[PDB]
Order: structure tokens, then C-alpha cells, then sequence
């Protein structure tokens, strides 16, 4: 359900940070997560606060990430959108 | 589900809108009518993308996306809401059954019009029918929903930074309009233009040769000349083609003191026959039949609704469809997939109405009541901007082309409309070969702005004057 | 000869009028607009003449003579002049060429309408076309040439001495309107009238019985009631009533815990059905098409001119004809004779338009754009009062019926208009049996006077209310 | 040709005097007449002063008549109007 999903967002977040700042962070594993969802019939808005582990050359480091997800369950097209809104080390 | 826009009168509308505005936070900083547009869309990246793009699909994708982002948040909410208001839906859909007879000219000839070029009377019937449709259901609530009978702009105010880019567009528009007008010689046209302004005497002995000489066309050059002058410069010539005639019947039949009354008495017939025929040529002139092909968005939309078998109860699903279609750029293929796959009965029917490949001649001539995939966007601006089943979703944004008309055209904001149109045009130019296209959307939008449209719901058919004869400053 | 009323603007007009007035010495002592009427017409002798008369020809003659004497010198000179002004002539005749399309509904359907009853959309189209026609040529110069959108007056002051004669007329008018019915009881009408105002509770307990009780024909009493009310109090009732049900269904939502949600769900549907059927009944009501059959004098005049192929150059002869026709009573016979024999070809054509005996039903239903001998008088007031070829001859006097509207309707002069109309009526009453006549000129004139017309050039279609519901004091 | 034309107006003069003023005087013949006409294109106004002989039972006596004639030469109807304005013995 949820635990089966976060790790994807974590990898996404790292992969996004790799591009945003031109680096070679390798995702390790996730440790903390804090979801906050707002559903309104068709319109869904989920904000995720992530705390994850990532490698930088070899040493394992902690990272406080933050991701926005906007969804819209449509009759013809279900829309999904992700946006790493913030990514900082712990 | 159900239409959450219960409105039947302007007061109710206004109440609903005032209610909608506070809960959503509309603005009109950049738009003629209140909207969600809080920032002029920056389409810069789509250019560099179009440049970097290689395959055509990605270019089309980029363009579509650009256009969406342009139109995404700048829809005229009041008018759009009014257009899909239960009342106007009811009356608008009703009107077609109560008047099926009057529109048979093009209605029953639909399947033929998918392939064939419409005849002038069909266009006339259509336009009149549109104006009646507008009148009968009390569509007019404000200027943005009025029918323009006014005048084309002679001066079009734009920021310096893009002037040459606009003048470039017109230069390409002018070029196109001239291919519609062609090719009868220019000296003849000058003969006419200068003739009406007040030098009739030449008529006795025209310099080109004989008054009745025919060219490659099987008829007197005079007729073609008058027809040409009329094409390029309106109907008025045909009035001066009776005032300026006083010298004809007058100097020939009336003035017994100056000219003969035997071999000259028949000369009166000579030119007037050509004037008559000139009117007959002008009526069917390519310019006019192209001019008549001008489309009335809301009327054609509701017509298509009627043809699709949409009821005021199935309408919300259509609105939801158009909304979801406008929400995020998604191709014609997926559009058709979604059209066919829906449980709704209209989707397949509405799909069957498409006539994209069917048509043969230049698309500019296609009857305005013929649906095509590309023309879905005509519906999109009426119904798609606000999903009636859940209007609050409108804030998400749903872009459809003509919403660009909602943008402001004044220097205070530096004409975001013009900027947008130019941007899209240059994107299209970077992506594709403009010359090889029948119709350039941006050019059309500009041309619509040039006749002074300020909402996609205005009917600009009865506007008078040539819009491409304007000056950019 | 040629039209000697050189005017294209109000500026020229006023000067022309001031120029004409000083040399002739017009007055408006007894008339709403300046005229030659210096004494209220005395039609006394024609009564005694009518009493002493035996054969019908002499009676008709007497009536004609009386009417002429009445209308002879009391023509509205300013407006009449403007109506036949070169400018308005050109624009008015022109307009028909430039707008043949909008009027095709009745224009091209002419030959059939001569015999058959028109359909509602034809009447509507006619009226719309007229209202546009007025706008397009800038016809309005003052109130006496405006289009009335006001409401019929309920209080009409006439001298005591003729009161009984007026109420008698109305009583005979009311009787005629009741022939619209082929009679549904009055209590239902009161019920509806009080119901629509916002009292849904009534629906629960109709005094007659149940909401669905039927009459004769066995149609819903509600439907007939609303249908009736709409006639007497405008089109609006179908909204104000349909509204009054929303408050019910609303009320049925609160007490949905108390009252069923099955047999009550159908009360709203039922009532809405009755509103619909009522709309459908009102749509085809004799009252409405009769209301719509009202003729627009100047528009129909110019239409007939156009149809006769009259140009702005041949018009003076037409004005001369109508003048000579109105100057002295001359039968239909002489008119038809003179119409054909004239060298002018229009005279020949215009005659062909007549359709007098052709009609079968009550003549009141004949489309207002259909010319008949009797209706020629409609042109006479526009063009005949002042012969444009020689305007001074207007001093001779040329009477046409509707000129009676130029008379004053106010207590200062003891309402000479009303007196005249009454006198004519009493003459026709002395001569013939009113009951047996399709059209009573005096009654119609009164009916036109009652909606507050004060010039024959006003359009009183957009006036609102039932004119026969007025009170005499 | 006036002498071939005028006298008809006299016959009219008596015939009116017979009726409006209640008598039955019989026309004999005319000797004097004085026309005075005013024309204005279409509009004509002629005043006639006639002196005529009439029988009243048997004896023939003279009468000073006066007739107004208003004409309007129209294109479709030429209009004529007569009115005995005065009739007195002489």
C-alpha cells in the first residue's frame, strides 16, 4: 500500500537531486516518511516529507527530502504529477 | 454527474459568478474577463525544445503543450460559465429541434460537406441561423457575448520588442489573402478603383481595348474587374455602381443635347450587364466563400452537441471530457481512443462526425458546421474550461486555443495576447514550415484580435473592413 | 416630377420644416404634431345622411366621405415629410436589397400568404425585420417616430358626453377577443394569478378539487389557467410560475421526512408538464398571432414600394397618386382603374399584390406585409399627406385613416381624437351592423390610441399589456 | 370655344338656388358673364359673375348669380368643384 510506494518516491527524489545539482548520489534505503493527503472527490493532493539514506562515493548519508504529488482521478484520463519541492541533508 | 451551474437569468448568473469568484480567487490583471491567469505564460522553453527536437511527434507534442500552457489558466470564467449554464444549455439544445427546417441547407448536406466545398447560400444560411440562435435564447449578457457589427482596427498597438515579428506575420497573411484573390490583371482593377472615385469618361473608350473583350475567362473583363475590386474592397462599390451610373443612363439616354440616342442608347445595357454579372461573380468569389466560412464557435459547438445526441443530462460528461482533454496535452490518437471507449452514447457519434481526411480542397473553405478533431477545441472553450459536474476543478486549468482571446490588448500590460500569439507563431515557425500549411492558428488568432474580438463568444461576422490593412505600432 | 424634399439628416429636416411652416401657417393647437387642422372636424351631418340613406353604396360613400373629412387636414407634417424624405426614401428602399435574407420567411412566401393564414414565426420575423429596418436607416428623429416598448394605459380620459359610446366600443371589442376561445371558468384564472405570485401551498388543495382536474377540452386546468394568464399578463408568467414550483420541491425536501418521496416526486413533474403544455397552448393562441399580426405602417409601406419595384426617382408619382387618392373619396373601382392605366409600370405591378377577397378566415389574421386595397391607406399616411412633387398642395388636404392618430388625446382640448373616432364608429353603426363586420376601423384606431400611440409612425408591438383592459374616466 | 361651353355653368347656378334656398326657378338664358381665374400649375381657382334670365311661373326676370370653381389638374384624377356663392335678383 504505502510502504510499497515511498521507496519509489525516495529513488525519484535522489535521481531528481542528481540532475538538479549534477551529482552521483546512490539511493540506499528509507528510514522516515510523513504523508499528508487532501482528497476532494476527483482532486487529490498529497505532500510527502521523507527522510532517506544515500551514498555519496561510499559513505552513507542522511537526507531530509520533501515531495509534492498532485492527482486527478478522471473519467477519461487519470492524471499524476510528482514534484520534488525540497531536498536537503540531515 | 449533474450540472452544478443552475442559471437561467443574468442576475442569477452574476450571483453565481460573484459566489464562484470569492471561493476561487479569480483575477483580471491580464485578461478582459475574470480568470485564473496570474502570470503571462512563458513559452520560451518550448522554442529551444522545438529547436532541439528532431522527430515530428515531439514537435507536435511541444506545440500542443505550449498552446495548453498558453490557454491553461486564461479562460473567461463568466462567459464560459454562462455558455454551459443549465438555462443556455436547455434553450440552446432545444432551439435545434424547433428549427431543423431552417437549417436543412447545410444540416442534411453534412455528409456531403465532409468532403465537398460548401455553396455560398449554405454559409449565408449558417451565419443567419447562428445570429438567430443567438437572438432566440437571449445569449447576450454583456459585450463579451455580443455580436459585433462594428469596425476592424486600423491601428494595432503592440510592444516594440515584437513589432517586426507581427509585421512579419501580416506579411505572411497578406501573402495568403492574395492567393485567394488569385488572377485578373491589376491595371483593370486600377481602372475600376480610379473610375468610381470620379472619372467615368474613360468608359466610352477603355484603354485595355474593347468594353466587352473577354480574356481566358469566358466573359467581359469589366465584370471580372468589378468583381475583383468588390472582392478586395467590399460591397460599397456596388452602390457607387449606381450613383456613378447617373452618367451612363444620363449622358446616353437623358442628355439628348450632347450624345447620340440610337447606337448609344444601348450602351447603357452594356456596362450595367457587367455590373450585374460582377455582383454575380463577387457573390461566388473565392474571397467571399472563404469569408463566409468564418466559424461561430458557440453555435457550431451546440450544433455538434445536438448532432451528437447530447441531452442536458448527458452534457456534464461531455464537459468533463473536454475539460480532461484541455487539462494536459494529449494527442488526437488518445482523444479518439477515449471518444470511442466511453460508455456514453455520444462519443462514437461525435467521433463519426469528424471529417479530417474526408476533405479535399483547402480547409479554409470547409463549411463552419463540419466537425474535425482540430475543431474540437471550438467546443473546448465553451464547455471544457469549467467542468460543470465540479466547477471548482476549473482552477486546475484547462487550455483551449481561443481562450487566448481573453488576454488583454492594451499597453498597460504590454499586450500579453500579441506576445503569446507571436510566441506560438515563432514556435510553429521553428518547428514546421509555415508556408506549407493551409491555416496557421496563431495568424488566425491575430486576425481575430485584429477585427477586435475580445472573447471567443463574440460573433465577428458582421464586422466591416479589411483587417490585414492595419498598421502595427 | 422629382422628390422636392431634399433631406438626409435631422439638421436639413428641421430647417425644411421651419421653411415650410412659415409660408403655410401650420398649427398644433388641436394636433400632436403641426398640421393644417385649425378646427376639430365636425362629422354631424354624415350621421343624418347615413340615417336617411337606404342603399349600401350610398352608405359606403357617406362613410368614406366622413372619414376623409376627418383625416383631411390633420396630418403630422413633420413626420410625414421625414417619412418621404429623399434620404429615408433611398435608405429605406436600399435596405431591402441589402437584407433580402433576413426577411425571406415572409418576403419570398408572399404569394401563398395572400390566401393562407401566417405562422407565428413569420409574424415574429416580420416584426423583428421591421424593428431592425427602423434602426438600420436611422429612422427615429423624435418620439413620434420611435418604437414603443412601454405599457398600455389603464386610465383614458374622455368627455362624459362620449363615455358610454367608448365603453360600448370596448364592450364590442372584448366580445371579439372572446372569439379567440373557439370558454374556461374565471375562478381558475384568479387561482393562477394569485398562485404564481409565490404561493406553492395552494398546490396541495385546489378549490376545484385536485391539481390535475380537466376542463373542456379535457386538458389540465392549470395549463389552461396559465395559458390564459400569459395572454393577459405577458410571456413572463411561464417563468414566474415554473419558479413557484422550485419552492415546492424545495419544500418537499424539508418535509421529505413527513411526506412521501414517490407520489410527491411526481407532483413537480406533473406541474412542470402543465407549465410546458401551457407554453405550448400560449404559443398557438389566437391572441398572440393576432397581437403579432399588428401592422407596421411605414415598414409595410416601404416593403410594398420595394415589391412594386418603385425607385427613389419614381416615388414622387406614387406620392402624387396617394395624395390625389386621399384628397377626395374615390371608390376601389376608380383606384383599380387608375392604378393600371398610368404610364408608370409600378402602378401596374402594385395592383397585382392585392388579396382582398382571397382570405377566408377573419381578415385580422392576414400577415401584416400582405397588401390589399383597404390597406393602401397605410401607404397614404406616409406619402400621400404631402405630395413630394409639389408640397404646397399639401395645404389642399389629403385624408388617410391613421392621420386621426395625430389628433390630441388630452383634456386641454377635450380629446378630439376620441371624439372623432367615436363619431366615425357611430356613423358606421348608423350605416351598418357592426357585429357582422370583420374589421371596424374606429375600433382598431381606438385600440391603437389606447396603447398610447400619438403618431402613425410609432411601432407599438413591444408595448406590453392588454389594451382592452383599460378604464374610461 | 367659350360661347359653345360657358352657359352650362348657369344652369347649375339656378338648380342649386332651387334647393339650398328652397325654390323652383326655371332657367331661360344668359346674356352677361364675367370670369376671373387664378392658375398655379396644378391648382386652378375660377370665380364667375353671371347675370341670367329665369322664369318664375311665367314671367322672365334677371338674376345676379355668383359661382366659385376650384380645379386640380392631377395625373390620375382631374378634380372639379362648383359652389353657388350668391344668387340675387336684378
Amino acid at each position: 500500500e504505502n510502504s510499497l510506494e515511498i521507496e519509489e518516491l525516495a529513488r525519484f527524489a535522489v535521481d531528481e537531486h542528481n540532475k538538479k545539482e549534477n551529482a552521483l548520489l546512490e539511493f540506499v534505503r528509507v528510514v522516515k516518511a510523513k504523508e499528508q493527503m487532501h482528497m476532494k472527490e476527483r482532486q487529490i493532493n498529497t505532500m510527502y516529507y521523507l527522510t532517506l539514506e544515500a551514498k555519496d562515493g561510499g559513505k552513507k548519508k542522511l537526507y531530509e527530502a520533501k515531495v509534492w504529488v498532485k492527482k486527478y482521478l478522471g473519467d477519461f484520463w487519470k492524471d499524476n504529477f510528482k514534484e520534488l519541492q525540497e531536498f536537503k541533508p540531515v | 454527474m449533474e450540472n452544478k451551474i443552475e442559471v437561467n437569468s443574468k442576475d442569477e448568473m452574476n450571483k453565481w459568478f460573484e459566489e464562484f469568484k470569492k471561493g476561487n480567487g479569480l483575477v483580471d490583471t491580464y485578461t478582459n474577463s475574470y480568470s485564473f491567469c496570474e502570470s503571462v505564460p512563458n513559452l520560451d522553453r518550448f522554442v529551444f525544445q522545438m529547436a532541439g527536437a528532431t522527430d515530428d511527434a515531439q514537435k507536435d507534442s511541444i506545440y500542443a503543450s505550449a498552446l495548453v500552457e498558453a490557454t491553461k489558466f486564461c479562460a473567461p470564467i463568466y462567459e464560459c460559465a454562462w455558455a454551459s449554464s443549465t438555462g443556455i444549455v436547455k434553450k440552446g439544445l432545444e432551439w435545434f429541434e424547433k428549427n431543423t427546417g431552417t437549417i436543412k441547407s447545410w444540416d442534411e448536406s453534412y455528409i456531403e460537406l465532409k468532403v465537398e466545398v460548401p455553396k455560398i447560400e449554405q454559409l449565408f444560411n449558417y451565419q443567419q441561423a447562428a445570429l438567430k440562435w443567438r437572438k432566440d435564447i437571449g445569449f447576450r449578457v454583456n459585450a463579451n457575448t455580443a455580436a459585433l457589427s462594428n469596425k476592424v482596427l486600423a491601428e494595432y498597438k503592440v510592444p516594440g520588442e515584437i513589432v517586426m515579428s507581427v509585421k512579419e506575420m501580416l506579411s505572411d497573411m497578406i501573402r495568403r489573402r492574395n492567393l485567394i484573390l488569385n488572377p485578373v490583371s491589376h491595371e483593370h482593377v486600377e481602372w475600376c478603383r480610379e473610375f468610381v472615385k470620379g472619372k467615368y469618361i474613360m468608359a466610352f473608350n477603355p484603354p485595355w481595348g474593347d468594353i466587352n473583350k473577354s480574356g481566358r475567362s469566358g466573359i467581359a473583363l469589366v465584370a471580372t474587374g468589378l468583381a475583383k475590386l468588390a472582392e478586395t474592397e467590399g460591397k460599397g462599390v456596388f452602390d457607387e455602381a449606381k450613383k456613378t451610373v447617373e452618367a451612363l443612363n444620363g449622358y446616353l439616354d437623358k442628355h439628348k443635347d450632347e450624345v447620340d440616342k440610337a447606337s448609344a442608347d444601348n450602351m447603357v445595357t452594356n456596362l450595367l450587364k457587367h455590373v450585374a454579372k460582377a455582383q454575380e461573380l463577387y457573390k461566388n468569389s473565392s474571397a467571399l466563400r472563404a469569408q463566409g466560412a468564418q466559424i461561430d464557435t458557440v453555435f457550431s459547438s451546440y450544433y455538434w452537441l445536438y448532432k451528437a445526441g447530447v441531452t442536458p443530462e448527458t452534457f456534464p460528461t461531455v464537459s468533463q471530457f473536454l475539460f480532461e482533454l484541455g487539462k494536459h496535452p494529449r494527442g488526437t490518437k488518445k482523444m479518439k481512443k477515449a471518444l470511442l471507449s466511453t460508455p456514453m452514447k455520444w462519443g462514437k457519434k461525435l467521433y463519426e462526425l469528424f471529417a479530417d481526411d474526408s476533405f479535399q480542397q483547402n480547409r479554409i473553405y470547409m463549411h463552419p458546421a463540419v466537425l474535425t478533431a482540430g475543431r474540437i477545441s471550438e467546443m473546448g472553450v465553451c464547455f471544457g474550461t469549467i467542468p460543470v459536474a465540479n466547477p471548482d476543478d476549473a482552477a486546475l486549468g484547462s487550455g483551449h486555443t481561443k481562450s487566448i482571446l481573453n488576454l488583454r490588448t492594451n499597453t498597460e500590460t504590454n499586450n500579453p495576447c500579441a506576445r503569446t500569439i507571436v510566441k506560438l507563431f515563432e514556435i510553429q515557425k521553428t518547428g514546421f514550415n509555415i508556408q506549407d500549411m493551409d491555416i496557421v492558428a496563431s495568424e488566425h488568432l491575430l486576425h481575430q484580435s485584429l477585427v477586435g474580438k475580445q472573447s471567443p463568444f463574440q460573433n465577428a461576422y458582421n464586422v466591416k473592413g479589411n483587417a490585414t490593412s492595419a498598421n502595427i505600432i
